[PDB]
RNA sequence: GUUACGGCGGUCCAUAGCGGCAGGGAAACGCCCGGUCCCAUCCCGAACCCGGAAGCUAAGCCUGCCAGCGCCGAUGAUACUACCCAUCCGGGUGGAAAAGUAGGACACCGCCGAACAC
RNA sequence: AGUUUAACUGGGGCGGUUGCCUCCUAAAAUGUAACGGAGGCGCCCAAAGGUUCCCUCAACCUGGACGGCAAUCAGGUGUUGAGUGUAAGUGCACAAGGGAGCUUGACUGCGAGACGGACAUGUCGAGCAGGGACGAAAGUCGGGACUAGUGAUCCGGCACCUCU
RNA sequence: UGGCCGAUGGGCCCCACAGGGUUACUGACGUCAGCCAAACUCCGAAUGCCGGUAAGUCCAAGAGUGCGGCAGUGAGACGGCG
């Protein structure tokens, strides 16, 4: 749709916590992002769904 | 015969807003200006979008130097 | 020294800030009587209004 | 007969040199408690000297022209590592220990980094 | 048939007259020359049949100029049409005058040849005007 | 103290820039000599970096002189305008430009560090 | 059978517009209308982000041949006249302009105080706690140089929790 | 808008690879000068506004700001100014 709408995940969380838009024309491959999300408190890749 | 204009924008509202020898306090704006028709001075801090405020309470100073202008605040003194 | 202000033209139709200076000087009906310090600052009041009052000097 | 036609590479660098010391004094507000250090090196020499910009007066300085430092047969590492310990005790001397360090327009490497260091392990922390 | 051959825009505002015409108040190029007294619009068919005027007159010698050229357009809106919905179209240019300008320049040898066409310039001309020589 | 020296600095940053002319190598400055080792060329030791001082101040820099050009700028006037006016019609007081003109003008100054002298 | 079938409108109707962004009109704080003058938006981006580092053009005379007025060039006046994701204005060489290296701050919770708002909202922001990023360090890092790229409330869907 | 060398119309009567619009053209640049612009400003005011100080009306305007009860009004006209 010109611009999907993606959401990230934790691994040890799995808490829909990042989402984020992309052009998945350009991009087949999924997204690897590094961040940080509240709760385990520390940084730690995120996926996406 | 019919026309194709009429159509405008909103009013940001720019422009200096504390002027020279005003006294300010921490966190106080002082232009908002679209380029940087100013210039960050010593406790002066350059916004996201060009916006000028201070770092410190004091009275805000205009002046040219190396004919620019840029915007400064003197502490005043503490009484 | 003293100076003796008399309004000599009613106030109608007079620029606001103009209004508010003779409000300032004090005279509130026309041809009033009124002793004022002959300072600087009063003297640009006098002058600002002068279409509307006379001067007479007293000391 | 000489006739002008273009530009001048030494002319363009020492402008350069300035320039690009300028992105970083820019940003430098160094006061008595944390003055700027200022390096400058030359084909021949090196020289530094600690200021406070808020009078643009220097505090101590030393370079490879002193005859002692001069003394030294050593190349520019050795100059630079004996002259940087001689501006850390200079400003222990004067009693400034937290400075803040000035690229000098050059590059990060070589002379400038055993400076740096020699300043660092001789008890200038900055 | 003077015309500016393109701009930003082709439509401007009503304008202000107000004001002692100082561009080229003084003869400089040829001998003799006319000027005008009061504001006034000067349209292009103004100005051409003035130049035709002056120029067949004229005949061989001498040489002309015009100081002035009309650049601003102007519009009417055509009969008809209630007032509104939008500016008109544009219609006849037309060039500003002052009190005190310049409006044609010519230099040739004899001042009563001169006089007289420039006289029938003035007449043509839709404001007032009169001959005006180099001196100071 | 002097200096025909180098860095950092100032200044409602061109009265401080540009152009032409002449001169500087004791030290410093540049150019400079070569790339095992640091490091770099989207190739090149051109840039940077590094080792050394054989050579030279031509370039660049500096200083001095030149008004060719930039440049600053009077007094005066004019434009302009705040207020008030007279039955439009423009004047009375206040404020006072721009451009142009005489002219000015080939920066000044601070702190450290180098060669001569004390 | 109960109903709907807009407003703006220089009378209505037909045309055109309906929100947002830029400039002018705008009378040198802000603001300030018109079916007034002129133009665009309903995005793009894992990098076009962050940071560190290097560096800066275009204009210019000549052409071992193609190759020409222009392709790449170097000598040696070279001060944005070139440019800066998408229009205009405002800025920008101390770069906001490119290249590379690395990498995720396009963080988490707060937020001194402000700007604008009739109101709901909308904008800016130093500092505090964890962790990380670039740079030895100094420091900078809470999205893109800024200003458009947008939608209230209800009803519902999905995941986690030391709520009932 | 009017002038100036104008090589080279960045080019032509014979195209020589070389003399002239030996030919009235075009002539670019620039330079001499003279206007014009709401979306041009290398310039630039009187005004207006915001901030600080001081005197004055200070037997009070009935001055301001906040909070609270109350309704109107959101059909303007004209004149002077831009
Ligand atoms: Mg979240
Ligand atoms: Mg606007
Ligand atoms: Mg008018
Ligand atoms: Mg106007
Ligand atoms: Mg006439
Ligand atoms: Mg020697
Ligand atoms: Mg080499
Ligand atoms: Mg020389
Ligand atoms: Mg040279
Ligand atoms: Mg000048
Ligand atoms: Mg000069
Ligand atoms: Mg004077
Ligand atoms: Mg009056
Ligand atoms: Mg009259
Ligand atoms: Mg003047
Ligand atoms: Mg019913
Ligand atoms: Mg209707
Ligand atoms: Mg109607
Ligand atoms: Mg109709
Ligand atoms: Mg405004
Ligand atoms: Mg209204
Ligand atoms: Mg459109
Ligand atoms: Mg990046
Ligand atoms: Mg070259
Ligand atoms: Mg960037
Ligand atoms: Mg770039
Ligand atoms: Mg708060
Ligand atoms: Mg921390
Ligand atoms: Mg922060
Ligand atoms: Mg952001
Ligand atoms: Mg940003
Ligand atoms: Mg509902
Ligand atoms: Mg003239
Ligand atoms: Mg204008
Ligand atoms: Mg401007
Ligand atoms: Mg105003
Ligand atoms: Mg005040
Ligand atoms: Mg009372
Ligand atoms: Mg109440
Ligand atoms: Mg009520
Ligand atoms: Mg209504
Ligand atoms: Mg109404
Ligand atoms: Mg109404
Ligand atoms: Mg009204
Ligand atoms: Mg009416
Ligand atoms: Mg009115
Ligand atoms: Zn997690």
């Amino acid at each position: 749709d010109v611009r999907p709408k993606i959401t990230l995940a934790c691994e040890v969380c799995k808490h829909r916590n990042y989402i984020t838009k992309k052009n998945r024309r350009n991009d087949p491959d999924r997204l690897e992002i590094k961040k940080f999300c509240p709760n385990c408190g520390t940084h730690q890749p995120h996926k996406e769904s | 015969s019919s026309s194709r204009n009429g159509r405008d924008s909103a009013a940001q509202r720019l422009g200096v807003k504390r002027f020279g020898g005003q006294v300010v306090k921490a966190g106080e704006i002082l232009v908002r200006q679209r380029g940087t028709h100013f210039h960050p001075g010593v406790n002066v801090g350059r916004g996201g979008d060009d916006t000028l405020f201070a770092l410190a309470p004091g009275a805000v100073e205009f002046g040219a130097k190396r004919g620019r202008k840029t915007v400064n605040i003197v502490p005043v003194a503490r009484p | 020294a003293e100076l003796k202000i008399t309004q000599v033209r009613s106030t109608i139709g007079a620029r606001w800030k103009q209004r508010e200076s003779l409000r300032t000087l004090g005279l509130k009906k026309i041809r009033q009587s009124v002793v004022r310090e002959d300072n600087a600052q009063t003297r640009g009041l006098i002058n600002t209004v002068h279409h509307l009052v006379e001067v007479e000097e007293v000391g | 007969a000489h006739k002008p036609v273009g530009q001048n590479i030494s002319e363009v660098r020492r402008n350069a040199r300035l320039r690009r010391h300028a992105r970083l004094r820019k940003k430098v507000a160094g006061t008595a408690e944390v003055p700027r250090l200022v390096v400058n090196r030359s084909a021949r020499h090196i020289h530094v000297q600690l200021v406070n910009d808020l009078n643009g007066t220097t505090l101590a300085a030393a370079s490879s022209i002193e005859a002692d430092v001069r003394a030294i047969d050593g190349d520019k590492k050795a100059h630079s590592v004996r002259v940087g310990q001689l501006i850390a005790e200079r400003a222990k001397a004067a009693g400034v220990e937290t400075v803040v360090f000035d690229r000098g327009g050059y590059t990060y490497g070589g002379r400038i980094a055993a400076l740096a260091d020699a300043a660092r392990e001789a008890g200038l922390k900055f | 048939m003077l015309i500016p051959r393109k701009v930003k825009h082709r439509k401007q505002h009503h304008p202000e007259q107000r004001g002692i015409a100082s561009g080229g108040t003084s003869v400089s190029f040829g001998d003799y020359g006319i000027q005008a007294l009061e504001h006034a619009y000067i349209t292009n068919r103004q100005i051409e049949s003035a130049r035709i005027a002056i120029n067949r007159h004229i005949k061989r010698g001498g040489k002309v100029w015009i100081n002035i050229f009309p650049d601003r357009p102007l519009t009417k809106k055509p009969a008809e049409t209630r007032m509104g919905s939008g500016k008109g179209s544009p219609e006849w240019w037309v060039a500003n005058v002052k009190p005190g300008r310049v409006l044609f320049e010519l230099s040739y040898p004899d001042e009563k040849t001169a006089r007289d066409a420039l006289t029938r310039a003035i007449h043509k001309l839709p404001i007032k005007a009169r001959i005006v020589t180099r001196e100071e």
